[PDB]
């Protein structure tokens, strides 16, 4: 609308055993496609996008994970059509979600993968895109994704000796165990918590 | 486009008064990881001043 | 417009303006503000507890904008520096006499505010 | 504190002026009560010493000068307390006061005639920092506080009132111990024709 | 008795000097960090009541803490205070560091700095002005000017104490 | 009287009364209740009044009318803000 | 918020209205009221008394009662969750909470022996209101005043700890340890036939499972002490002390022959359901 | 934890942790914050847009966080007095903060719908004008003990060198995408713009080296045109023509 | 009297466990571990002190016994005025007295002002107070009424006074106690260390110790308070093994392999000396007079056993706190990273 | 206390109960307020700028 | 042994990815350990025996002997779950 617009349909031209499922809303820039991508396809297609031409040109933006096992729809329940995406988030264990910028095409395009397996996992593409190592990282300390064939699996901004996902639903946002100082070892412990509510 | 680059908000509203999600993109973080690339082979002082050179600030990096 | 320390303000006879309305309490970002609220024996709606956390508040003056009878607010007090964890734990008492103490400049800096969009 | 009015200060018309009207221990001592600048006592003029806006209800004097070479410096307070060098902190000025000498407003008190700030029945006098005082603020439940059981008791109360036991002798009925009644209610229906 | 005859004169000596030149040390967490920076350039000159900045903690003589302090910082935090030389003090500014302050309810951060090292003053704000850290700082250097004699002494009939 | 009894709960909208006004700097933590009933009644010309406790808009609470038409003739009425009470002019 | 203009233009007074006293359970502020007959309605079809109206015309008319009478009845607090606004409001419920700052429980009420669905609001450790719940089997709707209100009887007269009382009358506070062994000791000492029980109102099926079995062991086949207020119904079979036709048998029946029975104070609710019924051909007759 | 507590509050209850995002730069975040949530909502802040309050406050914590940048660069470098300067031309800002919200760093100032018109007045422009003015001056003695210092130029020049296909590897933005050689900015980006700037004309810089010394400059060279930007906003909310006498042409 | 205390050790910090007590003579080395293992479960802690240096770390720590709200450090106490002992416990159901004569004392009169007239004047405010259910006063394993160290005879004194006036109290003899900063090994180690080439001994070394550890006294305590039937009772507190003077300098030396050198001084020169010249930590008559003296359980009394407390042997337990210590002599390759 | 839709009478009686000696209230003074809205009263900063002296 | 139990604990797994990502986590704990990045008193709660006193200082068996053949229940009946000043 009032600008050039075109779809990234070469992406399933050349994979041509995908189904494709794109959309574009006026929430989102006006540049800006989402798509829909299987997770078994997802280490070849970005090895498609970093080299080919009028998509070579292009940079990783964001990552990020969503828990759409507790997604439910608060108001306008009867307002959702089978087209909406958000359609998608039910009854799904886990989403992904991977967000670049193409400089000669000047779009944006996220990818969206639905994790459906309860140990979560996922191929790593941090061996294409070198910023995919921390925040591939993060994503995978934060809500659990096993990232197979990654650069680097350790932690990234969690607390030492400790193993917990607390962007989960499940967990409460006060954790389990605070620090205190402790005479009888003149040193830092951790124990069991006890918080004040409001 | 923030001081410090691209800085960008995610978010999925599930039609409450609260954000169902909310992911910020910061470019600090960015900067930080690609720090190490253009360190390699430098001097401690060298060291120093690119990280003086990369406008980073840690409430972004880690929030 | 300056955030500084909070103080409970009074009608010109006296009366507490707070009516234990809660919004305060549900406007506050970090959930610093505690209300428990009793009918007075002469039948008005007060509080008999309000008390706010000054080591969890972050002065960010949404508690002040959300009263509807302009009753707490921050006044310009900046010299706060207490000593005791527990001297920034503030009761009733110590917010009442804060703005006992302050109304003067409070009720000047309020009055300008309220007529600049008159 | 030796020198608080320079060889170079002094010879000014300022501080002659100032020495003849107001004497030798209030002049002497302005350098004492404000340590600004050497050349900034009793005001940056030469001809004369800047008037006082006003004073104080503990002593402090508050002057205001428009010669000074930073904007900032425009005006300021000299205490009546002025024992130590680092003895003086700025939480002795009071309520109209500190709105003036921050900048807030240009209105500051007056003892006698037509006021800008409102002067009501129940206002109390201001007071300065109370901290590692004997008489700081104390939570009614702490440890501090001599009273703390009345505040806790009632707390455990509002939803948790441990039944009164009888105590020492008492009147029998075969096993059944006779004692009055707890309620402050009436039972009217029992008294009532 | 006669020792506090020496005593007791020296003893100002002993203050006014560690009231003259109090020297934090060069630590900042977060956005306080920011506002304690500022309270050092030239508009308030914490040089002028001798306060300058020295880099490790063994030049230290007050740890200033100024902002969100994390579990994983806490062990480096108790570390720090220990290897700072005696006599030493300690500065809670800003919310984060007084109580939990706007993370309170989190996972991973300590719920106040007193709960890991003692804590001689707190300064309340987020952040607190450099007006209220100069404030709090000056409180600070009084006190502990005035913590060498409180009278904890009796006087016996020569008006000498003990 | 008895603060128990059912005349005194009844014309104290079925709470315990206090006389002396002294029990609210414990309870309520003030002395607002004795400040208020220091204040004596306002007499009105009209049957309704309007209050918003202050002289201008912002400054007090928001606007309240109280009806003074009452079944029992000239019985004060209380602002439900400001305790403020009023009554029709005879 | 959701589907009004979201702005006003009225600059006028307004009209008042001065508040009338229903009892200490029911607190009015008829300057709120929109005048829209479910109080009314309310207590002419469902409580089935008939104080409620309104009088006058035009603006001035006015909702309640022409005299000065109190809502005095069981479900009359039950109106104020009929009324959309804050003219009715639960007078013990008045100032001390905020909907926002609640945690909400489900349950079942014990006051009487109908089992009736409520909701239970809670902030902190303290219990802060009691609402009903939808059964359509049980209570419908509603529930009686004393389910409502006497929730807060919990907070006071409560014994927090084990007691033991001396031969002069005095109680003393002990450990859970001494008070068990001292029973224990009683226990092994009494003969069989020197044992006994009483079952209280608010007994529930575990406590009386764990004292049944312990007595059983302990030889024991006795659990009544009391010599008259003994029901004499055999407990042989289900059918014997049991509700046979369910609650809403009522709706179900066209004759009703109460034998001893006074559902206005027993069963309040199960009271409308039979009056509900009666206005739907159903003939009651009493002994 | 800041993202797990935003989504425990309401919307408003989250926007200032925003403000602790990147805390030199403060209403930029909540600008970000606030462009998300009106998108989700469908609609545009035209009170905010027609004061141009946003674009005002968006180059002024612009020029805040550069000065930051540049002075606390130079003091690691080894610059030790440069560090006075910056600090004290950013404490009018804050005083500029401080005179809209009441706060000097953390404002809470933006809204995703309400824009609170009374706290902005005439008298506030006029005093940034002067800023500017002053801050020239200031931003030219920085200028002269670093730019063509030698000591300078061999500590910064040919030091973290960089192409664009780094650049766009590891997802490198703003100043140091604009070093790298690519020519990035969203302010001038025709679908990627927000909040005037697509209607006010600045220049924007970008390097031919890829190191430190052209980031330095880009640095300073934002700083001047971050002050060209905010005199035009003060022009466009500004009255300049008057009413004249008929005869003579004399102002009235 | 009830001697009554009901509490709830199964909580944490912010836990409430429902003791309300008071620390006398807390500015020591037993002070912050007592108070840490009272507050640790959520009590409330009280602290009176007079030191004389309020910045000492001697003082401030003692806040960190307990959270914010529930320690509280009374300043300035008198300890010669009735109304100040009414002041301190009068929310306090518990009471401990750690108050005695210090090591640097040597004075006659200041050794029974420490431990006879503040232990009386405690046990006269507990018993006047009704709500004082337990009282536990510290005193001296080999405490004596005709020992030659003023300290143990005033003990013995106090012992005597505090029964006499609380006869509900509890008494706590320990025979010497080590831990990080105490004054048996921290001793040891820093007159090695001034004293480069030895350990200064007056006397045989035969004398006897028992040595325990601070962890232990602290479980003591509070068992003490968990056991109603030790409310009148006297406890001796040591460790599993009785060694000499020589036997604990010989186990120091091979746990840290440094080789002992004990320098001897005849017994009356170092008695003259310490007599006519100033006292401090280091150098004091006590070291002198309690070298030739046996401090361990005597059997007259309950012991530890009686607690249901198992202390940990010396050399396990002491090995810990001299890491630092250890002599760097030959060692392997790998042992150069740490 | 009272907006001037209230009697100068009242608007006396009310202020004079709780004790306002300061912003004296006539009722000739307030009847030309009564029902009457007026913008806050406002004074002057008169150029030339300048310091106070003080000097014989 | 302890870390055993710690690891027998853990025995009833079944899913292969999710105990590769168990394995990646241990290493990166070990690797913290050894290189002095978590703190001691930390990283004892994965050595620290289960039910048995540690070797540096001294235990309390007062539960054991006044608890001594009661069952777990009882035990646990005694002593309460919560504070009872509250
Ligand atoms: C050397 C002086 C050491 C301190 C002496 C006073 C101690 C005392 O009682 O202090 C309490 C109190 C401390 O007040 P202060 O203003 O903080 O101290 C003044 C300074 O010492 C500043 O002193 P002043 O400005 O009052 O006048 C003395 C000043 C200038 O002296 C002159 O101009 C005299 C020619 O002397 C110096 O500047 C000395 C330079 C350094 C010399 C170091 C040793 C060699 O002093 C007094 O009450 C009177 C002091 C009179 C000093 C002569
Ligand atoms: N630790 C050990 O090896 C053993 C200790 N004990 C006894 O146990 C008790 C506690 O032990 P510990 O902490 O190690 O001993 P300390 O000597 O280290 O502490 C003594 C305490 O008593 C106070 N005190 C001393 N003299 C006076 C006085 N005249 N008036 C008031 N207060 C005074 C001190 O405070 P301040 O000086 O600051 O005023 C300090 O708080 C002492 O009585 C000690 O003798 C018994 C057996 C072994
Ligand atoms: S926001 Fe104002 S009126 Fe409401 S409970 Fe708080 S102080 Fe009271
Ligand atoms: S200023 Fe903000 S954080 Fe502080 S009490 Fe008010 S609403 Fe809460
Ligand atoms: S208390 Fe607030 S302003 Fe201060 S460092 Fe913490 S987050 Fe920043
Ligand atoms: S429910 Fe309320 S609005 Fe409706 S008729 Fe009744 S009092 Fe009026
Ligand atoms: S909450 Fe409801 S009934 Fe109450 S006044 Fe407001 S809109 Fe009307
Ligand atoms: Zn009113
Ligand atoms: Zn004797």
């Amino acid at each position: 609308m009032q600008n050039k617009y075109m779809q990234p349909i070469q992406l399933f031209i050349v994979f041509e055993k995908l189904n494709s499922k794109m959309w574009i809303s006026k929430k989102l820039n006006s540049n800006h496609s989402i798509a829909l991508i299987p997770s078994n396809w997802f280490y070849s297609i970005n090895l498609f996008l970093k080299r080919e031409l009028l998509f070579s040109n292009i940079t990783l933006i964001e990552n990020s994970a969503i828990d759409t096992i507790s997604y439910n729809l608060e108001t306008n329940q009867n307002d959702l059509d089978k087209t909406n995406i958000e359609n998608y988030f039910f009854k799904n264990k886990m989403l992904v979600f991977y967000n670049y910028y193409n400089y000669f095409l000047k779009s944006k395009l996220t990818l969206f993968i639905i994790l459906n397996n309860l140990n979560k996992s996922i191929d790593s593409i941090d061996r294409i895109f070198a910023n995919a190592n921390w925040l591939e990282r993060e994503t995978s300390e934060m809500y659990g994704i096993n990232y197979k064939w990654k650069i680097d699996t350790r932690k990234l901004l969690l607390d030492y000796s400790k193993i917990e996902n607390p962007m989960l639903k499940e967990f409460q946002s006060e954790g389990t165990q605070d620090a205190f100082y402790n005479i009888f070892e003149n040193q830092v412990v951790v124990l069991k918590n006890e918080t004040v509510e409001l | 486009e923030s001081p410090k680059g691209e800085f960008g908000v995610s978010m999925l509203s599930d039609g409450s008064n609260k954000p169902y999600k909310c992911k910020v993109r910061s470019p600090a973080l960015h900067h930080l990881q690609v720090l190490p690339k253009i360190g390699k082979g430098h001097f401690l002082a060298d060291l120093v001043a690119l990280v003086g050179t990369v406008d980073i600030v840690f409430g972004e990096i880690d929030r | 417009l300056f955030r500084g320390e909070h103080a409970l303000r009074r009608y010109p006879t006296g009366e507490e303006r707070c009516i234990a309305c809660k919004l305060c309490q549900s406007a506050c970002p970090a959930r610093a503000i505690t209300i428990e609220t009793e009918p007075r024996p002469d039948g008005s709606r007060r509080t008999v507890r309000y008390d706010i956390d000054m080591t969890k508040c972050i002065y960010c003056g949404f508690c002040q904008e959300a009263c509807p009878v302009d009753a707490i607010v921050e006044g310009p007090n900046y010299e706060q520096t207490a000593y005791l964890h527990e001297d920034l734990f503030y009761d009733k008492y110590k917010l009442l006499e804060n703005g006992d103490k302050w109304e003067p400049q409070i009720a000047r800096n309020i009055e300008y505010l309220i007529n600049q969009p008159l | 504190g030796l020198w608080s009015w320079t060889i170079n200060q002094m010879l000014t018309p300022k501080f002659w002026v100032h020495l003849r009207r107001e004497g030798f221990i209030k002049t002497w001592t302005r350098g004492h009560k404000a340590s600004r600048h050497a050349h900034y006592v009793g005001g940056n003029r030469t001809d004369g010493y800047t008037k006082q806006v006003g004073e104080d209800e503990f002593g402090n004097r508050y002057y205001e000068d428009f010669d000074v070479d930073h904007k900032n410096q425009r005006r300021w307070v000299e205490f009546s307390d002025y024992f130590m060098q680092m003895w003086s902190n700025g939480d002795k000025v009071p309520v109209g006061w500190h709105g003036w000498l921050s900048h807030q407003y240009d209105d500051f008190p007056t003892r006698t005639g037509n006021s800008a700030f409102v002067k009501h029945h129940y206002l109390k006098q201001h007071t300065a920092n109370l901290s590692n005082t004997p008489l700081n603020h104390v939570p009614q439940g702490a440890p501090q506080n001599l009273n703390r059981m009345r505040f806790i008791t009632a707390q455990r109360d509002r939803s948790r009132a441990p039944w009164q036991s009888p105590k020492g002798e008492g009147v029998f009925q075969g096993k059944k111990l006779i004692v009055a009644s707890n309620s402050p209610f009436i039972d009217d229906m029992s008294i009532r024709d | 008795m006669r020792v506090d005859y020496i005593v007791t004169p020296i003893n100002a000596v002993v203050s006014w000097a560690r009231q003259g030149s109090f020297w934090p040390l060069t630590f900042g967490l977060a956005c306080c960090a920011v506002e304690m920076m500022h309270a050092t350039v030239s508009r308030y000159d914490f040089d002028r009541f001798g306060v300058i900045f020295r880099a490790t903690p063994r030049q230290a003589d007050l740890i200033l803490v100024a902002g969100t302090l994390t579990n994983k910082m806490a062990p480096g935090l108790r570390r720090l205070y220990e290897q700072t030389l005696d006599p030493k003090w300690v500065l809670s500014m800003g919310s984060c560091a007084n109580g939990g302050g706007y993370y309170h309810y989190s996972y991973s951060v300590v719920r106040g700095c007193n709960r890991i090292i003692p804590v001689d003053i707190y300064v309340p704000g987020c952040p607190p002005t450099a007006e209220a850290l100069m404030f709090g700082v000056l409180q600070l250097q009084k006190s502990l000017y005035r913590q060498i004699n409180e009278g904890e002494k009796k006087y016996n009939k020569k008006d000498l104490t003990y | 009287l008895n603060p128990y009894s059912y005349e005194a709960l009844k014309e104290n909208h079925w709470l315990v009364s206090d006389s002396s006004k002294k029990n609210s700097e414990w309870t309520h933590k003030s002395n607002a209740e004795q400040l208020i009933a220091k204040v004596p009644i306002i007499y009105v010309d009209s049957n309704i009044v309007r209050c918003i406790g202050g002289t201008e808009i912002n400054a007090g609470h928001p606007q309240v009318y109280i009806q003074l038409d009452t079944r029992k003739h000239g019985t004060p009425q209380t602002c439900k803000y400001c305790g403020l009470r009023y009554a029709k002019k005879m | 918020s959701v589907y009004g203009y979201g702005i006003s233009r009225y600059n006028e007074y307004k009209r008042a209205v001065e508040d009338k006293n229903y009892g200490p359970l029911v607190a009015t502020s008829m300057n709120r009221c929109i005048h829209c007959t479910r109080c009314v309605r309310f207590a002419t079809q469902i409580a089935g008394v008939e104080d409620l109206g309104k009088t006058g015309r035009g603006k001035a008319a006015e909702i309640g009662t022409y005299v000065e009478k109190t809502f005095n009845t069981e479900l009359s607090g039950n109106v104020v969750d009929v009324c959309p606004v804050g003219a009715l409001t639960n007078a013990p419920y008045a100032f001390t909470s905020r909907p926002w700052e609640l945690k909400s429980f489900y349950t079942s009420d014990v006051f009487d022996t109908l089992g009736s669905a409520i909701q239970v609001d809670t902030r902190g450790p303290e219990i802060m209101r009691v609402l009903p719940r939808i059964h359509e089997e049980i209570n419908e709707e509603w529930i009686s005043d004393k389910t409502r209100h006497a929730f807060d009887g919990l907070k006071r007269q409560r014994i927090n700890s084990p007691m033991k009382r001396s031969k002069d009358g005095n109680y003393e506070d002990i450990f859970w340890e001494e008070a068990i062994q001292t029973i224990s000791k009683k226990c092994l000492n009494t003969p069989s036939d020197q044992i006994g029980a009483i079952i209280g109102e608010f007994a529930d099926i575990e406590s009386i499972t764990a004292l049944k079995d312990f007595l059983n062991r302990l030889d024991v086949d006795n659990f009544e002490v009391r010599q008259h207020g003994n029901l004499k119904v055999s407990p042989d079979f289900r059918a014997n002390y049991l509700m046979n036709s369910k609650i809403t048998g009522v709706e179900d029946a066209d004759v009703l022959l109460l034998v001893g029975c006074n559902p206005r104070y027993e069963a309040p609710v199960l009271n409308a359901r039979i009056l509900k019924s009666t206005r739907k051909n159903l003939k009651v007759f009493n002994i | 934890g800041s993202e797990k507590l935003i989504e425990d509050r309401p919307y408003l209850q989250g926007m200032p942790y925003f403000d602790r995002f990147d805390y030199v730069s403060m209403m930029v975040q909540e600008h970000a914050y606030c462009l998300g949530i009106e998108s989700l909502l469908g609609t545009t802040n035209y009170s905010a847009t027609f004061t141009q309050i946003r674009t005002m406050y968006d180059e002024l914590t612009r020029i805040l966080n550069h000065l930051l940048a540049v002075a606390c660069h130079a003091l690691d470098v080894g610059s030790m007095s440069s560090v006075f300067w910056a600090f004290e031309e950013r404490e009018k800002l804050m005083e500029f903060y401080e005179r809209v919200c009441g706060a000097r760093m953390h404002a809470a100032f933006y809204r995703p719908n309400e824009v609170n018109l009374n706290a902005v007045s005439s008298f506030l422009m006029e005093d940034i004008l002067e800023f500017s003015r002053n801050f020239f001056t200031t931003l030219n003695e920085m200028h002269n003990v670093l730019t063509y210092n030698k000591i300078w130029k061999q500590r910064l020049i040919n030091i973290g060198t960089y192409s664009f296909q780094t650049c766009l590897d590891y997802g490198l933005t703003g100043v140091m995408a604009r070093s790298c050689g690519l020519k990035r900015d969203l302010r001038l980006s025709k679908t990627e713009t927000y909040a005037n700037y697509y209607y006010l004309n600045f220049r924007s810089y970008t390097g031919q080296h890829g190191d430190c010394y052209d980031r330095f400059l880009i640095r300073m060279n934002e700083m001047c045109e971050s002050l060209n930007i905010v005199n035009q906003s003060i022009n466009k909310i500004s009255k300049f023509n008057n009413i004249v006498s008929i005869n003579t042409k004399k102002n009235i | 009297r009830s001697t009554q205390l009901k509490f709830y050790d199964g909580g944490n910090r912010q836990s409430i466990s429902g003791i309300r007590a008071t620390i006398f003579g807390a500015t020591g080395f037993m002070g912050p571990y007592i108070g840490a293992a009272l507050g640790y479960i959520g009590s409330d802690v009280i602290f009176p002190h007079n030191h004389v240096y309020a910045y000492d770390d001697y003082v401030k720590e003692l806040k960190l016994c307990a959270g914010s709200g529930q320690s509280y450090i009374m300043r300035h106490f008198n300890y010669d005025d009735d109304n100040m002992y009414d002041m301190a416990i009068k929310n306090s159901n518990v009471v401990i007295n750690l108050v005695g004569s210090r090591l640097q004392n040597k004075n006659f009169q200041k050794a029974a002002y420490a431990n006879i007239h503040v232990a009386k004047k405690i046990a006269e405010a507990c018993a006047r107070n009704p709500n004082v259910r337990r009282l536990i006063h510290f005193s001296a394993a080999g405490a004596d009424t005709k020992s030659p160290s003023p300290d143990l005879h005033t003990k013995f004194h106090g012992e005597e006074a505090v029964l006499n006036a609380f006869p509900n109290a509890t008494i706590f003899r320990p025979c010497t106690v080590y831990g990080m900063q105490d004054y048996f090994i921290r001793h040891w180690i820093k007159e090695r260390d001034w004293w480069y080439h030895f350990n200064i001994v007056t006397d045989d070394c035969t004398a006897k110790r028992q040595p325990i550890l601070i962890n232990d006294v602290a479980q003591c305590v509070l068992n003490a308070l968990k056991l109603q039937e030790s409310a009148g009772q006297i406890y001796e507190l040591g460790g599993p093994h009785v060694y000499s003077r020589l036997e604990v300098f010989e186990m120091l030396a091979n746990l840290s392999g440094r080789p002992p050198k004990l320098a001897h001084i005849p017994h009356d020169i170092a008695l003259k000396i310490t007599q006519n010249f100033y006292n401090w930590e280091f150098f004091n008559m006590e070291k002198v007079i309690k070298d030739k003296l046996d401090l361990i359980v005597t059997g007259k009394h309950k012991t530890i056993s009686d607690l249901y407390v198992q202390p940990v042997s010396f050399p396990q337990g002491a090995e810990q706190f001299i890491d630092d210590v250890r002599y760097r002599g030959v060692e392997t390759h790998d042992n150069l990273e740490k | 206390a009272l907006d001037n839709s209230f009697s100068p009478e009242n608007i006396a009686q009310v202020q004079s109960s709780i004790g306002d000696k300061v912003t004296n209230i006539d009722t000739k003074a307030l009847a030309l307020n009564h029902q009457t809205e007026e913008y806050h009263k406002t004074s002057k900063l008169v150029y030339p700028i300048r310091t106070n002296l003080v000097v014989e | 042994i302890n870390f055993g139990n710690y690891i027998r604990e853990r025995n009833h797994y079944r899913d292969p990815g999710l105990i590769d990502h168990r394995i990646q986590l241990g290493y990166e704990l070990l690797y913290e350990a050894e290189m002095h990045f978590s703190q001691h008193t930390i990283l004892m709660q994965y050595l620290s025996p289960y039910n048995t006193p540690l070797s540096d200082r001294g235990y309390s068996y007062l539960e054991k002997v006044k608890y001594g053949n009661k069952s777990k229940f009882l035990q646990g009946f005694y002593k309460g779950n919560k504070p009872t000043e509250f």
